[PDB]
């Protein structure tokens, strides 16, 4: 899965998340077309609502998101990462609104995640040992796991100044403008 | 809601800065394609489509013509819309199609066989967007990707590493995939040139004939044949029937901000809004980034949301999703009132919420 964000000079904005499902999907190219085919059917429940059926779209966590401030587009964001998309995007929004972090600070900040089942508070590297011990004392079951997400985000000043951040978790990515 | 920071020189992490337009993506080349479209006078949709076609060439990991996805668009005048171009199951798809002899899911069947594929929506969704909200013809926005496919580009670390790690598992197992992504019996590595002549043809013919090339034309024939000869389900009828769906975005108010995200069949947008609704009852700024307290409240709020997620979501063309009840702020308060900052509630005691009072 991958996410990209665009803002133009007129203040129009677009957030796209799109995917083959897994990396390279099936690995099958369709004959002589040069096109790799998705394995999106895995996103159905194999064994009620998200069961496989004809002409149906399998549920996806993909969440291209646009936040509006004082009447204007203000944050454009999104990410790959399956169910973790929800918490990755949520942390972008919370970081920007509640903690007053610039789009790059919000992006490079460490991420945590609780998806109810498994019953664990999943963390990346970067939270204080003092804080994690406190969370354990509160009842949380802390689980240090691999990096989550690849946010590609644009913040927009009321004056049209643009501010962008590519995820450190993805190499060879780029945010650029003119 | 406290003051926002756009960035100062004193910060550790610095945003990229621009005055006119900007593009953020997983791939430098595709990002640059998008910026150049904006430079030439294209609008955000024009550039978004160009970047999407670019990634289909430069980021074969996930950028695609053979998959699908979601787009959110907000126009300068404040109209916000969603385009759903998620893949559709073939007409011949069946409930138990992934079960083996013993009634157990066969993971490989739904991942690496021809039955794993849904009817691709990307080309449809991009053209729905371009035709309604763009300013440039498809031929112009596809041209950058066309050139990258025909002429090739240099493999970087990201693509090389993905080819070796994930690519090895699926690509060389098939003659025609191996012919593109492997060279002399090993994956293309950093510094090699990846040329995609067949993909260039596909892109050339899409540019010339429009999205019908993918859904009804030569590409459609190539997909259908690949499926027929190899035990897959996607037919020419499936491809001709495919339609991308414009939908109303889910939205919420969070501390005076309006948050728009992807509605069903996204299982995410509704719950970002729901979790924000729950969090609005707490003074998040007071606890601060990376505090036990903030992380506790958010972890607990997330649990309830994920429990609802497991129960109430579906393809909205097939089921009625109680999105109004899930994004209801009284419901969110009822959840907030259960959260104990000093004691995590075990997930075993958390169930999908009773929605009837909020419907
Ligand atoms: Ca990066």
């Amino acid at each position: 899965t991958t996410h990209y964000s665009v803002v133009d000079k007129d203040g129009n904005a677009v957030a796209v998340t799109y995917t083959l499902n897994t990396t390279f999907g099936t690995g099958i190219v369709a004959g002589e077309s040069g096109i790799l085919l998705n394995n999106q059917m895995d996103d159905f429940s194999a064994k009620d609502a998200n069961a496989v059926g004809p002409n149906k779209r399998p549920l996806s966590s993909m969440s291209p998101t646009i936040v509006v401030k004082d009447g204007k587009t203000w944050l454009v964001t999104g990410s790959p990462g399956g169910s973790r998309i929800i918490t990755t995007v949520l942390q972008m929004v919370v970081n920007s609104i509640d903690y007053g972090l610039n789009v790059a600070e919000a992006t490079n900040a460490p991420r945590f995640h609780h998806q109810w089942l498994p019953d664990e508070l999943r963390v990346e590297k970067g939270f204080s040992p003092d804080t994690l011990k406190l969370l354990e004392a509160k009842g949380q079951k802390v689980a240090l796991k691999e990096a989550m997400g690849s946010t590609q985000s644009i913040m927009v000043g009321p004056d049209g100044e643009l501010y962008g951040a590519s995820d450190p978790r993805s190499v060879d990515d780029l945010t650029a403008g003119y | 809601a406290p003051p926002v920071s756009y960035g100062v020189e004193e910060d550790v992490f610095h945003p990229v800065r621009a005055k006119q337009g900007m593009v953020a993506s997983v791939d430098a080349t595709a990002t640059q394609v998008g910026v150049d479209i904006l430079k030439e006078g294209g609008n955000a949709v024009d550039a978004a489509v160009a970047v999407g076609y670019a990634l289909a060439v430069t980021h074969p990991q996930a950028g695609n013509l053979g998959g699908g996805g979601f787009m959110l668009i907000r126009s300068k005048n404040g109209n916000t819309t969603a385009i759903d171009f998620r893949e559709m199951a073939p007409a011949k798809a069946t409930r138990d199609m992934f079960l083996d002899d013993q009634g157990n899911p066969d993971s490989k069947k739904s991942l690496t066989s021809h039955l794993a594929s849904g009817t691709p929506g990307t080309v449809a969704g991009f053209s729905l967007a371009l035709d309604k909200y763009g300013t440039m013809p498809l031929n112009k926005v596809v041209q950058p990707a066309f050139k990258l496919a025909r002429d090739g580009f240099i493999v970087n670390d990201a693509l090389a590493d993905d080819l070796k790690t994930y690519g090895s598992e699926v690509l060389p197992n098939h003659e025609n995939s191996k012919a593109i992504f492997w060279k002399e019996g090993e994956p293309l590595k950093k510094g090699d040139t990846l040329v995609q002549a067949n993909l260039a043809k596909s892109l050339e013919m899409i540019a010339e004939n429009g999205p019908d090339e993918f859904y009804k034309g030569t590409i459609a024939e190539q997909i259908a044949q690949e499926m027929q000869k190899n035990g897959g389900l996607i037919t020419k009828e499936d491809l001709a029937a495919y339609k991308a769906v414009e939908r109303t975005p889910i939205s919420g108010d969070y501390r005076g901000y309006q948050v728009y995200s992807m509605p069903p069949p996204s299982s995410g947008g509704i719950h970002i809004v729901q979790i924000l609704n729950i969090l609005e009852n707490f003074d998040m700024k007071k606890y601060g980034f990376g505090s036990a307290d903030a992380m506790q409240i958010m972890a607990e709020a997330e649990k309830y949301a994920y429990a609802d997620r497991s129960e109430y979501l579906g393809d909205p063309d097939f089921v009625k999703v109680p999105w109004q009840a899930l994004t209801n702020k009284a419901y969110a308060k009822s959840i907030a009132d259960q959260i104990d900052i000093n004691k995590a509630k075990p997930s075993s005691e958390i169930r999908p919420g009773k929605l009837a009072p909020y419907e």
